[PDB]
């Protein structure tokens, strides 16, 4: 039932080529997105860690 | 002194009284660049072949939209059904039980699900870092 | 004419009208104003889920408020640099809400309906349901600077 | 008439990755895909890929491409995740992980003195109770698991009646959110089932129309 | 002065109250046909059909004729049914409505006119020219 | 030299004529009438006729006006009826039906817009 509103174009008169473009958020998991610039894998990046996370950040970058 | 706070009140009122008008949105205003792409777009000469396997298969995603759409309704139908002999059966049980049951709860009031995705989420991986830069223009 | 059998057989005005809080009452409680949030990063998705929430609510008769939209929320892609200590540019991601504005329903209604929501869930959209606030009714508006200086050279 | 009491729950676990196309959807997916591109207005990639293809055949006359390479490049290294965790194992029904793309819910399995039940989890709740509490209670309780679950609202969905004396059952229907099940070698038999294979295995008639209620999705 | 009405009004069936409840309809072709629905109802006030020759009204019509054609409606019904399935099985009939290019033999839909409700239509013509009215009254 | 009935103009359309032709078009059946100032229906033109209806194809189209515009524009010549008024609604104008079921018609040779009374 997931697949009801999946199907569809943008509607609008005038829009740019969109392209099948796979992201991936802070896990395994992935999104087809209609995305410009037709490269085939998009990822999203860690932010600002934590208090304790910050250290061991800077140790795996460090090794 | 006092005049200040009056000429002071007097500019809450008046930027007050003023309208208090909507942003625009991005998504329903066509940009500015997307205007002279368009020489180099030929218009494309579509076929007979193409041209009746699109519009038969339109007929048949018409067809299968409407079937789609009456079991959707008739499944809901179905769990209307159920409820409506549900909470007739429970109000027939005890009445301090439809009393309670007829609420709506305060913890559904943050009610936020997130959709399934292509591929199952993995373990033991590890993106690398990075800072996000909020360029929304406010 | 007024002294006629045939009175008021021109009487328009009462069947046309041309000129919110949650009613909470024990038995019947019907509840007000909500907003539900679709939130995406692709146009199509949250546009069609848009549209298939508000044709799903005209079908099942709930009285619609409104169907609008959040402004669009640009983050950027910032990443760390392999071998380097430094910044480069990724990506552009646009984020995109859809909300549609119903009125009134039922407590029986909303677990049919919340059901029926995340069964019907595409890909890569995020559901949100809320009630109407003025923080939900203040986020179309544009800032307000001149009160935030007249605030605070109040205090 | 003596009534006997008796609540229950329906714990269902939402899909984790989408369903496969059908081949009309796909088709049709295909046909979208094509009317996008020929209704497209072109891109800032393909602009910069026409105009460096002129002005070299001008220059020979009298990158992108690179960037398509680095891009499918990337996208060979990189190995997505496994969308079958199913066949793999293809023996494990009790496993919270078991189908990713249907709706599941569980059972349980409990020998009794008079019965043998196979079973949706059922509850007992002294009169002073409500029901929606008795609910959380049992999910807290019988199944000795960190299961974080939303509850959708106060009102129940499930309703069946057996009489000896009546007894009264009332199954209610809450959705998983996260959940931390310890003790997962238990002898407890506890199953996560979707509705055809339930279909297979509920022999009562009072648990027969569970499906009346659940989505077929 | 207040009189009481002789029969119903014509909008007191509907409700007042919760007018957003109530259907409406939006389109003023189906106003068109409601309004011309409900201008054909004998009203119980003076109308356009009272005073502008309606011709006595209901009028009891003396059929001097010969018998109607008993017809089989179960097998014409299933006659009629399998026909219109072995039109629609054709795909050239599909391509035909589609492109805007399809004729009808006129002389054969003349015929099966003549053959089924051509009589009923020449009644109706003998009746709004008067056929009957200065012959058989 | 027969009385239209003129006047009206607050309401639509204008009975100032003497055959008026009037089409419904139903989401299954087209149906065609050519209806007198009176009332009365004079000739009409339906897909819901078994003659028409073994003869088309899927009774809502365009060709399926087109079939309606020929068979009452012949039925129209058989009954001595050559002249009526159409007044189209201005959305119905527009359309690709009326406009080629206005075609048919005038190739059937029925002439629309009624000649003007002498001494009207
Ligand atoms: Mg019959």
């Amino acid at each position: 039932d997931c697949n009801r509103a999946l199907l569809t174009r943008l509607h609008r008169q005038t829009y740019a080529r969109l392209y099948p473009v796979l992201l991936v958020k802070q896990d395994g998991s992935t999104i087809h997105i209609r995305y410009r610039e037709p490269r085939r894998m998009l990822t999203m990046p860690v932010d600002l860690d934590s208090l304790s996370p910050e250290e061991r950040r800077a140790r795996f970058r460090k090794r | 002194d006092q005049a200040a706070k009056d000429r002071l009140k007097k500019r809450i009122r008046r930027l007050e009284k003023a309208s208090q008008e909507l942003i625009p949105i991005e998504d329903f205003i066509t940009p500015v660049k997307f205007l002279n792409k368009e020489r180099q777009r030929p218009p494309v000469e579509l076929p007979f072949e193409e041209s009746e396997r699109r519009a038969l298969l339109l007929k048949r995603w018409s067809l299968y939209k409407q079937r789609e759409h009456e079991m959707e309704r008739s499944a809901i139908r179905s769990l209307l059904e159920a409820q409506e002999e549900a909470l007739q059966e429970l109000r027939l049980s005890s009445p301090e039980l439809h009393a309670e049951a007829t609420k709506r709860d305060p913890s559904l009031f943050p009610f936020e699900r997130q959709g399934p995705d292509y591929t199952p989420p993995i373990s033991d991986y590890q993106p690398p870092e990075g800072r996000y830069q909020d360029i929304t223009k406010v | 004419y007024r002294s006629k059998p045939t009175h008021g057989i021109g009487r328009y005005k009462h069947l046309v009208k041309a000129q919110v809080r949650p009613i909470n009452l024990g038995t019947d409680y019907e509840y007000g104003v909500l907003n539900i949030h679709l939130i995406a990063y692709d146009m199509a998705l949250a546009e069609s889920y848009a549209q298939y929430v508000h044709n799903l609510c005209n079908h099942l008769a709930i009285k619609v408020e409104e169907s609008y939209a959040m402004p669009t929320k640009t983050m950027e892609v910032l990443q760390l640099q392999e071998q380097g200590s430094k910044m480069f540019l990724d990506a552009v991601l646009t984020t995109h809400e859809r909300v549609v504005q119903i009125s009134g329903l039922s407590a029986t209604f909303a677990e049919i309906f919340l059901e029926i929501i995340h069964s019907n869930l595409p890909e890569g959209v995020k559901l949100s349901v809320r009630e109407h606030t003025e923080e939900d009714f203040k986020g179309r508006f544009k800032a307000r600077p001149e009160l935030e200086e007249l605030l605070a050279k109040l205090n | 008439s003596p009534w006997r009491l008796l609540g229950a729950l329906c714990l269902q676990r939402p899909p984790l990755v989408t369903k496969p196309l059908t081949p009309l959807q796909e088709e049709m997916a295909d046909l979208l895909q094509q009317i996008e591109i020929e209704r497209s207005l072109y891109s800032d990639h393909e602009l910069r890929a026409l105009d460096e293809a002129q002005q070299l055949a001008k220059k020979k006359s009298d990158l992108a491409q690179d960037l398509e390479d680095m891009w499918e490049q990337k996208f060979l290294h990189f190995k997505l995740g496994a969308r079958l965790t199913e066949a793999d194992k293809k023996d494990d029904r009790t496993s919270l992980h078991r189908k990713l793309d249907r709706n599941l819910i569980l059972l349980v399995r409990e020998k009794l003195g008079d019965q043998d039940i196979w079973m949706l989890p059922q509850s007992d709740w002294q009169p002073g109770e409500t029901l929606r509490q008795t609910a959380e209670r049992t999910l807290a309780t019988l199944s000795e698991n960190n299961m974080e679950a939303k509850f959708l609202g106060n009102a129940p969905c499930g309703h069946y009646k057996f009489k000896f004396l009546g007894a009264k059952v009332f199954f209610f229907k809450a959705l998983l959110l996260t959940g931390d099940f310890s003790q997962a070698g238990k002898k407890g038999h506890h199953v996560w089932v979707s509705k055809e294979e339930l279909g297979d295995y509920l022999k009562p008639k009072y648990l027969a129309q569970v499906r009346r209620f659940l989505l077929d999705l | 002065r207040r009189a009481a009405p002789l029969g119903p009004m014509p909008n007191e069936d509907i409700d007042v109250s919760d007018l957003e409840r109530l259907k409406k309809y939006r389109s003023f072709d189906r106003y068109r046909r409601r309004a011309e629905q409900e201008a054909r109802k004998p009203h119980w006030w003076r109308t356009y059909r009272e005073h502008f020759g309606e011709e006595s009204g209901p009028k009891d019509r003396v059929d001097i004729g010969l018998p109607p054609p008993k017809v089989s409606r179960t097998q014409q019904l299933l006659e009629r049914k399998q026909a219109l399935r072995e039109l629609r099985a054709n795909v050239e009939e599909e391509r035909a409505a589609r492109l805007q290019t399809a004729r009808i033999p006129l002389e054969a839909v003349r015929a099966e006119w003549e053959r089924t409700c051509g009589p009923y239509h020449k009644q109706r013509l003998a009746e709004y020219c008067g056929l009957y009215r200065d012959l058989f009254h | 030299v027969a009385r239209k009935e003129r006047g009206w103009g607050t309401v639509w359309p204008s009975r100032e004529f003497w055959h008026r032709l009037r089409v419904i078009r139903t989401q299954h059946h087209i149906e065609a009438l050519v209806e007198h100032r009176n009332g009365q229906v004079v000739v009409s033109a339906s897909t819901r006729e078994w003659a028409i209806k073994k003869h088309l194809y899927s009774t809502r189209n365009v060709v399926a006006c087109e079939s309606v515009g020929r068979v009452l524009a012949e039925r129209c010549l058989e009954a001595g009826i050559n002249f009526m008024v159409y007044h189209p609604t201005p959305w119905e104008a527009a359309s690709d039906s009326i406009k080629r079921l206005q075609h048919a018609m005038t190739e059937g040779g029925v002439v629309l817009r009624e000649p003007r009374r002498i001494y009207e």
